[PDB]
């Protein structure tokens, strides 16, 4: 199985990890305040 | 290994250790335990289908789970099938 | 084109931008604990005279957590471009690591264990010095970030 055919997971995992810690930022303002 | 490409076979590896490692972050920095060691034999436990006495309890923890189970869950249905062949 | 190269870039930007915000914090930090030292009102007050101490033991093992994070995830981009076959990324990486490494294990001028212990961590040289190698650590990080960023797309695209 080539990496061309299943990449869109790793996009997808990528997309989430950015959007967590994004939130996890937003979080800590909050507790902060 | 052969019914995956050692391509996606080293990027799964890194991707486990990623995603560990942004857990360990998030909880660490933002938390309501999860350090990294932890935080690695849950991603493993959730790579195997094996589910670990420990589960996030905030919101930036558990779309990381989320993920990570979408993400094992894709890639354990394309490895299983057509496993028996290239045994 | 995806390529394990790309995903090691993508990968080390989303952890970049962690490093850059320990870096923020560490800077913010820094400047607070400069303007809190420069001030001697704590200094010959009877009252908030242990405010000033707390202060500074807050501070000093906040910034005791904060280090291992950002060398170990240093370290760990060095690992990833070494098995992604990335060469000039690499070298361009493990200059700083090798500062990493002998900032946590060097123990230089005969002072405590710890690398912020509160009572040496007090010297106006040592703040000035470690404040200026954040400042260059955080233009460092941003640079990488966006090399990352051009790297990864160029990556893909080709």
């Amino acid at each position: 199985l080539s990496l061309s055919n299943v990449a869109g997971v790793f996009y997808i995992l990528i997309g989430g990890l950015g959007l967590a810690m994004l939130v996890a930022l937003i979080e800590f303002c909050y507790k902060s305040r | 290994l052969d019914p995956l490409a050692y391509e996606i076979w080293m990027c799964i590896v890194f991707a486990y250790i990623g995603v560990s490692v942004v857990l360990f972050l998030v909880s660490r920095f933002s938390p309501y335990e999860f350090g990294i060691f932890n935080s690695l034999w849950f991603s493993l436990g959730a790579f195997m289908r094996q589910g670990c006495d420990i589960s996030p309890r905030s919101l930036s923890g558990r779309i990381v789970g989320g993920v990570w189970w979408f993400f094992t869950l894709i890639i354990i249905s394309s490895y299983t099938a057509n496993l028996a062949a290239f045994l | 084109a995806f390529t394990f190269a790309a995903f090691c870039y993508m990968l080390t930007l989303v952890l970049c931008a962690s490093l850059i915000f320990f870096v923020i914090w560490h800077i913010i930090a820094f400047d607070e604990l400069r303007t809190d030292f420069k001030n001697p009102i704590d200094q010959g007050n009877p009252a908030r005279a242990r405010e000033r101490l707390k202060n500074i033991e807050r501070i000093c093992c906040l910034l005791r957590k904060l280090v291992v994070p950002e060398y170990s995830i240093h370290g760990l981009f060095c690992l990833m471009f070494l098995c992604a076959a990335e060469w000039v990324t690499l070298g361009l990486n493990i200059p700083l690591l090798f500062y990493h490494l002998w900032r946590y294990f060097h123990r230089p001028a005969d002072g405590s264990e710890v690398m912020y212990d509160a009572v040496s961590i007090m010297n106006a040289d040592i703040l000035n010095y470690c404040q200026k190698e954040s400042w260059c650590k955080l233009a460092f990080y941003l640079l990488s970030f966006f090399y990352y960023l051009y790297s990864m797309v160029y990556t893909l695209v080709s």
